[PDB]
């Protein structure tokens, strides 16, 4: 049942993340260094801009996405970015220990290093939640890049001008993910699988909506608004 | 209005 064009689809999209996740997280010796007071907030401000140039590199190569216009593509990366960011943060959470492992003692992050770059539990509890029913999930790579696509191109984002096309572009992906894991994902994982990867972008509504609190708050401040980076700024607002 | 996200989308 998969499709030629389909198996195309989770080719693209598995190759586009692969070009832009590093597992060895080398580029984190350029950030400003962690210090363990918001002390961790100009390093992890660093991490999130960092994430979001490698989220822009990945929507670029969805299929149908340069359809869109630049209008559009903006609108969509501007609102997905933070829930993005927290989907791949995923593939460097371990339920181990509850933290975000990216290759060492200096770049690993639990719930004391978010709440030292300004976030309170909120959003850290809900987060922590939202990381473990994900792993739970054990999805396949297929799934996990499908999953990122289809939060990117949302219709019912704010500011979307052309919602039919978005939601064409959607539709496409959510087909392709619904006929994989029909194909390709055994029982018992697979039980209503694609309606707990849906109520997995349900919870990143929320937790994009408590962080937009958050980062309003914190970014209130011009002490901490100057900790941030240009790009973080323009994508999060100033 | 959003000169480094057009950039990057370049
Ligand atoms: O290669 C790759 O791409 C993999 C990149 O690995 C990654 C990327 C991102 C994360 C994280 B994970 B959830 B925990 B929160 B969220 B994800 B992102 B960091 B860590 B912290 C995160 C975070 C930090 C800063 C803010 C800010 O709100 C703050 F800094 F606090 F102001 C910001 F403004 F958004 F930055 C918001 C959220 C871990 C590993």
């Amino acid at each position: 049942k998969l499709s030629e064009e389909q198996q195309h689809i989770i080719a693209i999209l598995l190759d586009a993340h692969h070009k832009t996740y590093d597992p060895t997280y080398a580029d984190f010796r350029d950030f400003r260094p962690p210090v363990r007071p918001l002390s961790m907030l100009p390093h992890l401000a660093d991490l999130v801009s960092y994430s979001i140039q490698k989220v822009i590199g990945f929507a670029k190569m969805i299929p149908g996405f340069r359809d869109l216009t630049s209008d559009d593509q903006i609108v969509l990366l501007k609102s997905s970015a933070i829930e993005v960011i927290m989907l791949r943060s995923n593939q460097s959470f371990t339920m181990d220990d509850m933290s975000w492992d990216c290759g060492s003692q200096d770049y690993k992050y639990d719930v004391t290093d978010v709440s030292k770059a300004g976030h309170t539990l909120e959003l850290i509890e809900p987060l922590i939640k939202f990381q473990v029913g994900l792993k739970k999930l054990n999805l396949h790579e297929e799934e996990h890049v499908l999953l990122m696509a289809i939060c990117i191109v949302s219709p019912d984002r704010p500011g979307v001008q052309d919602a039919k096309l978005v939601e064409a572009i959607q539709d496409r992906l959510s087909n392709t993910l619904q006929t994989y894991i029909r194909c390709r994902h055994p029982p018992p994982g697979s039980h209503q699988l694609y309606a707990k990867m849906i109520q997995k972008l349900a919870d990143l509504r929320s937790l994009n909506e408590e962080h937009s609190k958050q980062y309003r708050s914190l970014s209130f401040q011009p002490e901490n608004s100057m900790k941030l980076t240009p790009l973080v700024l323009e994508v999060f607002g100033n | 209005n959003h000169p480094m996200l057009m950039n990057l989308l370049k």
